[PDB]
């Protein structure tokens, strides 16, 4: 139902730092993937 | 004379002559008919 | 075979030669194709007959003193008693609308399923009980007379429509107004037909 | 070489450069140019992509519902839809300072929140949503729908579930089903929901899924529908003194023709919209079974296309051969769909502000301005997309031997005449509009403004007088009772519509003056010029005199070199990319006109717009300078007000505009030589040459440079105008 | 009294604008001695302003809610309210002059092509020929419609340079 | 051989080649090659193209009379 | 790399080969032209697509055509 009060303190750093970082890591490994 | 006339017969010179002629005509018309907007004879 | 000219000395049409009611005409060169020509022929004949009947109704509703043709369907705005020469028929608007739609639909279906190009313009047979069309010359001159009276019928119907769109006076009142005061009262005195008179 | 990232392009895989990344993204969903691609595989990829876009749309609106319910004030806005502002989403930014946190606490919230301008509050209040739990369950249901659609796309992508080629090419059955089911029964179910929920909720009666199948929407109880007495539904409409939230002044009517606006909320009646959607559903269903399915009845598209040929060679072969042209070429269908949808959203933008369909939407000025601007910009973008994909159709899939002598072959035959006439009308409109504006500015500058030329827009005024506006006078229809238009419908919708159109407070047929006339002609100039550019790109797409073989070079190629005098920006893609600039200018003009006229209407100084829109000093000073005072004062050394974010994104938009200028003015040779010098610098340095690049750094392509400059230009344009519009409309209103 | 607008003579905002202009001209005039050239220049400007405001009135011009005169463009409506001289007559005059320009240019283009190096005649104009065609363009619509009648105004699609499809 | 494989030299011709710059244009025949090459008709044009040239070689089937 | 295509409208004037800055074209014997020469592209893998050969073509339209696509190290003009 209603999310807890610490949800803006967790999801915003997750989708602002951690999720873009792992996305760029996966994309960097995919760009330079060789045979 | 004819070489100078052909120089005056070039496109920029006759364009300049048209420019002074049209500008002077419109300016004298505006001066002797001060600020008209609607054709009323 | 040409019955006259809409302009004496105009350009003759090479395709509009073997035509009933040959009066040259066609300045816009419409119906040069033969199929379009015969389609225009049958359409003009149908419009002729319908304008014939419409002019008949408009004149007969007025010469008998029964009311305006434009005020004739005025019983159907909210529901009233219709009549035909004092017959006071009790027919609802839905019933007459449905039966008229059905009858006209099946009549148009039969006319479209005629499938005879000569008979589409002029069927004959059961539609000619008196049988005066057996003589070919009489048939030709009666075709010309029908076309002329039908053209007069459509221009008269257009005149009625325009007159009632301009002025509220009926047909007989307009005729009396033109007869009594033609110069002082005509189509130029309407003020709406010509923007500026 | 031959990396695995561009799996859809073997040639791009063997590219040892950074461009392989960029061309690996721009050509990502151009499946027609991919290696080893069949038509069936292309159709399956299109189906999967469509399901993906549907899932993304449903997830996005689910997120909007969830972020309105959680961290929002939907119930407080329901109680008082006039004073308190809607909340879009809460702000959690650790970079925020304490004065910035305190300044962003608006609408009675416990933290920093953003004032909602999308207008979903008014829409969800109009459709019957009242509680936050309803928004929560709607959001979770839409999330489930999005997950279902994504799984459906995955399953239809899987083997032994992929549709056949003839299944996709079955145009008649698709047309019949989408006309009858996607539009007919969808609208029927929507108006059923309207009747069941929204009218009782607007009349103070709660209708939910728990009490569903128990409360009768009409007290008669469906018996007039079976008895044919449909007029009994329009028996007791809501009174003028009716409250939207309560049952005061309520009635018993679900379908009526009460044309006009609700006096309390300045919006269209719910019963009127329900009747409209019911009639639309009936018209769609009765027209949704016209085409020839497997049954013996219906209409064949090809038969009607081939039979509709004018006689005597009016259009040559006529419309023959267009069925295979539409079916085989998907870009033709894409262009037709984008053009129709663009016209639809243009109509939506032009009809929302004049006829607000949502309760308490006209009072929310910033919401209406943002909605109109967004819809107009989307409309222009997909107008341009329709024309660009039409050019793509002309380049890629267009066989003149198939459609020989048809309408397409004819318009390709005399394309020079069409382009020349459009160029002439563009020159005519631009010359005279600029001459009039400069004349007015010079006349107003000389201190004698009465010498300016003010051509009265008599045509639009005559139309509005013919449609009920009695301000201009005249004696046309809907103004004189003797007219048949006045007599017809005198007791159906005329008394409400005349009252709505004779009021100057609402945006229904506002007063149009000479400045409105001039800006309308400017709009016409913009539309005609953008049309000229786009049809010149589309008609000269497959060939021209400078490049007869333009079809062999594809749709997006840079140039042919400096030969033949110079051949840069000769592709139809470049024509589209210039038309993007012209479309941006045109939508900027229409949005400037809308914003200034509506702002002067809301401030009550309509005379300021009437005497100030004539000359461009008024446009620059009374609109772009007077209304920007609150925007620029968002943050300053004195302090900060609530419009600090709008000032920041305004400067942000100006910055992205400048970066667009960077990527559009300078071209590839200078940056390539500079990149070579930087490559030498990285190669010949200690302590840094140990690392190396896997792909050689190269300058961006000329087409890529045009795309990047266009993207930066459009992003800066959109952000700048959105910032200015929202800051000007919300900084002084509410 | 069309379009819900009042005539300039009957309007109040027109007179208010004229009064404001006369007031600011008099304020500028009061800073100069009567025996100075700027005084005569400002007096001439005030006289021209008064003459223009008198000529704009009693000429059919009408203004709405701001004192700035408005122009009616629809023919017929301008004909029945004496507003044809606003735009209707000037548009016909401009069409006449534009047709004069087009006919003179067409005559110079055609008449300078049946000779060696027509580009030389294009770049160095034959001034007597140009003046002769200038004074022969007074009957441009007659010659234009006659060239349309004989078909020399338009070129056939077989001799016209055309782009590939 | 008999007569000549092409038109008379110095006579005006109209180019029927659609991809040429001088489509539906009048040019002058300079010389016609008789060896049997694909485009023997050398045509000189009064107006130059974008490349600045004024001569081109055309085949026998793409030249007609000036209409 | 790029695709260089030469048609039969070439007159064998050898201007395209002289204008080539990477030695892509060549002259082969021919019988379809007066000069008995025909342009060829046996080294199209070294062509960068500079379109210098198209500038030097004297014939109307183009007797030699360069089509870009599938850029490589040699085709991108890279010294690195
Ligand atoms: C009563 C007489 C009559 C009239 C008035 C027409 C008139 C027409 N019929 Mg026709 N028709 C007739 C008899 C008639 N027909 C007959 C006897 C038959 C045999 C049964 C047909 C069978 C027939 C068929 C089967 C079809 C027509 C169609 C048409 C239309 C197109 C004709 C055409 O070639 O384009 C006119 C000629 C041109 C060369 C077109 C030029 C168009 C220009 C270039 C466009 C200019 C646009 C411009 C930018 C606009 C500026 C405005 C600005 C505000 C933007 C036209 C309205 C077609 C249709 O439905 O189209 C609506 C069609 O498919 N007719
Ligand atoms: C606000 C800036 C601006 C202006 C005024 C123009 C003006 C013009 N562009 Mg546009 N354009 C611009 C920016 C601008 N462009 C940008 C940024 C782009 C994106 C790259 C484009 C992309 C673009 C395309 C793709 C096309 C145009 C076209 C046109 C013409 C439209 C015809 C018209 O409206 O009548 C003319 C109106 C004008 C305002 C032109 C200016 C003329 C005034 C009156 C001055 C004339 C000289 C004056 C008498 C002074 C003389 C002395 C002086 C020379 C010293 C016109 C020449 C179209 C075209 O060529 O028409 C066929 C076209 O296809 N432009
Ligand atoms: C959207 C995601 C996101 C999030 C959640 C953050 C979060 C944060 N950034 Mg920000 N930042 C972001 C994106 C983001 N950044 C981007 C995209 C940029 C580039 C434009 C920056 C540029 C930036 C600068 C330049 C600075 C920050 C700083 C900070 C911190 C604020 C000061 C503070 O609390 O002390 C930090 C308190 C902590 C408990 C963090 C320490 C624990 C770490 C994670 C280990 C905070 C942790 C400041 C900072 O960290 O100061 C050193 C600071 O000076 N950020
Ligand atoms: C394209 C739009 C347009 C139009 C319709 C007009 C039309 C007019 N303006 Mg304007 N003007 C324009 C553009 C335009 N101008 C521009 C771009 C500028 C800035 C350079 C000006 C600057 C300007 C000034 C400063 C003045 C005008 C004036 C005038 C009047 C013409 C006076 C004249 O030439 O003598 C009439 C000449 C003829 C009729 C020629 C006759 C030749 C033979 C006999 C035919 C007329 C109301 C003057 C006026 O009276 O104000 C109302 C005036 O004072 N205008
Ligand atoms: C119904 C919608 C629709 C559909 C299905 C398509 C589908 C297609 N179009 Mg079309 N198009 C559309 C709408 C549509 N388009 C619209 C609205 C426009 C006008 C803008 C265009 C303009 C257009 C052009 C000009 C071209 C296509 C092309 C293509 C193809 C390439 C797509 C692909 O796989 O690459 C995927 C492509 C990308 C991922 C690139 C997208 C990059 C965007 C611009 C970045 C977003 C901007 C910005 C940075 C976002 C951040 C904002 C910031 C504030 C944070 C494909 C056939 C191309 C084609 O057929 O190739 C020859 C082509 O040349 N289209
Ligand atoms: C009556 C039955 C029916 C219904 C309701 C739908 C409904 C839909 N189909 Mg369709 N479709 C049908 C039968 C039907 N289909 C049949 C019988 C065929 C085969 C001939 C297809 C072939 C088909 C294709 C090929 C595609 C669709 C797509 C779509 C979606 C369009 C997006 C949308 O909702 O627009 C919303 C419109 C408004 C809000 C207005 C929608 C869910 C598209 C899709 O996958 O989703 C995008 C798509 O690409 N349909
Ligand atoms: C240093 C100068 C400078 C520059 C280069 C820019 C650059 C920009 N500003 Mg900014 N601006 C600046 C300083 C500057 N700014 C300052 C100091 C202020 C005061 C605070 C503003 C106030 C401001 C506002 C209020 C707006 C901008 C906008 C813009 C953008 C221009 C939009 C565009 O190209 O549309 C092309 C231009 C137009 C479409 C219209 C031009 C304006 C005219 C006068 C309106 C009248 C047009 C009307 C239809 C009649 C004309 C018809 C025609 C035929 C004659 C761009 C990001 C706008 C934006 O973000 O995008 C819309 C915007 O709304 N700026
Ligand atoms: C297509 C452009 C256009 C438009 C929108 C109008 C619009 C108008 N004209 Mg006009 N008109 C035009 C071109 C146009 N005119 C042209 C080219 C002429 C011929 C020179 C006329 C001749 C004309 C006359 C003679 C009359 C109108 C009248 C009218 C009005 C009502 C028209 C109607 O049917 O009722 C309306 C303001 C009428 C009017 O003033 O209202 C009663 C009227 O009497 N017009
Ligand atoms: C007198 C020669 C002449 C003539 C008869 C035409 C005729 C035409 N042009 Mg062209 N034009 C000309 C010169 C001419 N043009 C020049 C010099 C230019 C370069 C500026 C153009 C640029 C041009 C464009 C860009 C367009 C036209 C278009 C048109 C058509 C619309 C009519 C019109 O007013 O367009 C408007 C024309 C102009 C605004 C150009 C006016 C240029 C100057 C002011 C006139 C020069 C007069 C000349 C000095 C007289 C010489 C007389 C001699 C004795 C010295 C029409 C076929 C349009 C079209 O395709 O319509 C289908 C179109 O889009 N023209
Ligand atoms: C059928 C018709 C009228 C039908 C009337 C009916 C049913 C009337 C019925 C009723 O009235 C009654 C009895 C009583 C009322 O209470 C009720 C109603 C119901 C109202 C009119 C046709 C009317 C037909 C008309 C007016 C035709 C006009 C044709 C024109 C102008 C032709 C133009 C061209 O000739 C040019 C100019 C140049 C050439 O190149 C080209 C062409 C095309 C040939
Ligand atoms: S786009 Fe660049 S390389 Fe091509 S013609 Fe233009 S300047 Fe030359």
């Amino acid at each position: 139902f209603v999310p807890p009060a610490w949800a803006p303190s967790l999801f915003v750093p997750l989708t602002g730092l951690v999720l873009p970082a792992i996305g760029m890591a996966w994309a960097f490994t995919y760009i330079q993937k060789e045979k | 004379m004819k070489d100078f006339t052909t120089y005056l017969s070039t496109a920029p010179v006759v364009g300049l002559g048209w420019a002074i002629f049209t500008s002077g005509l419109l300016i004298e018309i505006n001066r002797f008919f001060p600020d008209p907007l609607v054709f009323s004879f | 075979q040409r019955a006259g000219n809409f302009a004496p000395g105009s350009e003759p049409k090479e395709y509009l030669n073997d035509l009933p009611g040959n009066f040259n005409f066609d300045p816009l060169e419409l119906g040069k194709e033969k199929g379009t020509l015969q389609r225009y022929r049958e359409a003009e004949l149908i419009h002729c007959r319908w304008a014939m009947l419409g002019a008949a109704g408009c004149l007969a509703v007025e010469v008998l003193g029964l009311g305006n043709w434009y005020d004739a369907p005025l019983w159907a705005v909210t529901g009233d008693k219709p009549t035909w020469f004092g017959i006071e028929v009790p027919f609802d608007i839905a019933t007459i609308l449905g039966v008229e739609v059905v009858a006209m639909a099946v009549a148009e279906g039969l006319r479209n399923d005629n499938q005879d190009m000569e008979k589409r313009l002029y069927p004959g047979g059961a539609f000619d009980p008196l049988g005066f069309s057996k003589d070919p010359k009489s048939f030709e001159d009666k075709k010309l007379k029908e076309l002329k009276n039908g053209r007069l019928a459509m221009v008269a119907c257009l005149g009625f429509a325009g007159q009632h769109a301009a002025t509220g006076k009926p047909i007989l009142e307009a005729l009396g107004d033109h007869l009594s005061s033609p110069f002082f009262n005509n189509f130029a005195t309407n003020g709406v037909s010509v923007p500026g008179v | 070489a031959t990396k695995l990232f561009p799996k859809f392009s073997q040639g791009l895989a063997q590219d040892p450069s950074t461009r392989r990344i960029w061309y690996g993204l721009a050509t990502a969903h151009d499946f027609e140019s991919h290696d080893g691609m069949t038509e069936e595989n292309l159709y399956q990829k299109i189906f999967a992509s469509h399901f993906g876009q549907l899932a993304i749309i449903f997830l996005w609106t689910s997120g909007n519902l969830f972020h309105v319910a959680w961290q929002g004030n939907f119930e407080q806005w329901v109680t008082d839809p006039i004073h308190v502002r809607p909340i879009a989403h809460a702000i959690w930014d650790p970079h925020f300072g304490q004065p910035a946190v305190e300044a962003f606490t608006r609408g009675g919230a416990s933290g920093p929140v953003n004032i909602a301008t999308s207008g979903v509050y008014q829409w969800w209040y109009t459709i019957g949503l009242r509680s936050n739990q309803e928004l929560y369950v709607s959001s979770v249901f839409l999330a489930l729908v999005s997950a279902v659609f994504l799984f459906a796309g995955w399953l239809h992508l899987q083997p032994n579930f992929q549709p056949s080629l003839s299944w996709f090419k079955d145009a008649e059955s698709r047309l019949n089903h989408h006309l009858s089911g996607l539009f007919g029964v969808s609208s029927l179910a929507w108006t059923g929901h309207l009747v069941h929920v929204a009218i009782p909720e607007s009349r103070g009666q709660h209708v939910g899924w728990d009490n569903f199948l128990s409360v009768l929407p009409h007290p008669q109880g469906l018996t007039p529908f079976w008895s044919g007495n449909w007029a009994a539904y329009a028996q007791n409409p809501d009174t003028a003194s009716h409250a939207f939230g309560t049952a005061d002044g309520s009635g018993t009517a679900i379908l009526t023709f009460l044309g006009g606006f609700h006096p309390q909320t300045q919006s269209l009646w719910l019963s009127d919209m329900a009747h409209h959607h019911l009639a639309i559903a009936v018209l769609f269903i009765v027209a949704g079974h016209m085409y020839r399915t497997n049954f013996g009845i219906g209409h064949r598209l090809e038969a009607i296309l081939e039979a509709h040929t004018p006689p005597a060679g009016g259009l040559g072969a006529g419309h023959k051969g267009l069925f295979h042209t539409v079916n085989n070429s998907l870009h033709f269908q894409l262009g037709l769909a984008l053009a129709s949808v663009g016209t639809i959203t243009s109509l939506v933008a032009q009809h929302m502000y004049s006829l607000p369909p949502y309760a308490y939407l006209a009072v929310d000025f910033t919401t209406q301005a943002s909605l109109y601007t967004h819809h107009q910009y989307i409309a222009g973008f997909i107008m341009c997309g329709a024309f660009a994909h039409g050019a793509i159709f002309f380049i890629r899939d267009y066989d003149p031997e198939q459609n020989k002598g048809n309408v397409l072959a004819r318009v390709l035959d005399h394309k020079e005449a069409i382009i020349s006439h459009l160029s002439w009308v563009s020159l005519f409109l631009g010359f005279h509009t600029l001459g009039l504006y400069v004349h007015n500015d010079v006349v107003q500058a000389f201190g004698t403004p009465e010498k300016q030329i003010l051509i009265e827009p008599v045509f639009a005024q005559w139309i509005q007088a013919a449609q009920g506006k009695s301000l201009y006078g005249f004696d046309l229809l809907l103004a004189s009772s003797s007219s048949s238009a006045y007599s017809a419908g005198q007791s159906l919708w005329l008394p409400g519509w005349l009252e709505a159109i004779n009021n100057n407070q609402n945006s229904l047929f506002l007063t149009i003056g000479p400045g409105d006339f001039l800006v309308h002609h400017a709009i016409a100039l913009g539309l005609h010029t953008t049309t000229l550019i786009l049809v010149k790109g589309a008609l000269d797409a497959r060939g021209s005199k400078l490049m007869p073989d333009k079809k062999d070079f594809g749709y997006s190629f840079p140039c042919d070199g400096p030969g033949r005098g110079g051949t840069c920006d000769i592709s139809a893609y470049d024509a589209f990319y210039l038309a993007v600039f012209w479309m941006l200018n045109t939508i900027g003009w229409v949005t400037f006109y809308w914003h200034w006229k509506h702002l002067t209407l809301w401030q009550g100084n309509v005379s300021q717009f009437d005497e100030s829109s004539t000359y461009l000093m008024g446009w620059l000073r009374d609109y772009l300078w007077l209304n920007s005072s609150q925007l620029i004062n968002g943050y300053n050394p004195f302090g900060m007000n609530s419009l600090s974010v709008w000032a920041w994104t305004f400067l942000f938009g100006h910055l992205v505009y400048a970066t667009g200028f960077m990527f559009l003015i300078s071209w590839r040779g200078y940056w390539q030589e500079l990149i070579e010098t930087l490559v030498w610098a990285h190669e010949k340095t200690p302590l840094a040459n140990l690392v190396y690049w896997k792909d050689k750094p190269v300058a961006l392509s000329i087409v890529q440079a045009r795309l990047v400059g266009l993207a930066h230009f459009s992003v800066g344009y959109i952000f700048t105008y959105a910032a200015f519009l929202i800051a000007s409309t919300s900084g002084r209103f509410g | 009294d069309v379009a819900g607008l009042t005539p300039c003579s009957e309007s109040k905002a027109y007179n208010k604008l004229e009064r404001k202009e006369l007031k600011t001209l008099e304020k500028r005039l009061k800073k100069y001695e009567p025996g100075s050239a700027p005084y005569l220049a400002l007096q001439a400007t005030k006289e021209r302003t008064q003459n223009r405001f008198k000529n704009y009135a009693k000429a059919g011009l009408l203004c709405g809610n701001d004192g700035l005169p408005h122009l009616i463009s629809d023919p017929g409506l301008a004909l029945r309210f004496n507003h044809a001289g606003e735009v209707f007559i000037p548009t016909f005059g401009f069409l006449y002059v534009a047709g004069y320009i087009g006919h003179v240019g067409r005559q110079y283009i055609i008449k300078s092509k049946e000779d060696a190096k027509p580009t030389d005649k294009e770049i160095i104009l034959d001034v007597p020929l140009a003046l002769q065609l200038a004074f022969q363009g007074w009957a441009w619509p007659l010659a234009a419609i006659q060239e349309l009648r004989n078909g020399s105004l338009l070129e056939k699609d077989e001799n016209i340079t055309v782009s590939p499809r | 051989k008999k007569k000549e494989v092409g038109p008379k030299r110095g006579s005006l011709v109209k180019v029927l080649r659609p991809e040429s710059y001088w489509y539906n244009q009048v040019g002058k025949v300079v010389s016609v090659d008789q060896s049997g090459i694909r485009y023997p008709v050398v045509v000189r044009f009064e107006n130059q193209n974008y490349a600045g040239v004024s001569t081109n070689n055309y085949a026998l089937d793409e030249v007609t009379d000036p209409p | 790399a790029h695709v260089v295509k030469i048609y039969d409208t070439c007159i064998g004037c050898t201007q395209c080969v002289r204008a080539c800055p990477l030695d892509v074209l060549e002259m082969v014997p021919w019988d379809g032209c007066k000069a008995a020469q025909m342009a060829s592209s046996p080294r199209t893998e070294d062509c960068v697509g500079c379109k210098r050969c198209e500038t030097a073509c004297p014939t109307d339209f183009l007797s030699v055509r360069v089509y870009l696509g599938n850029e490589s190290t040699r085709s991108l003009g890279l010294a690195y």
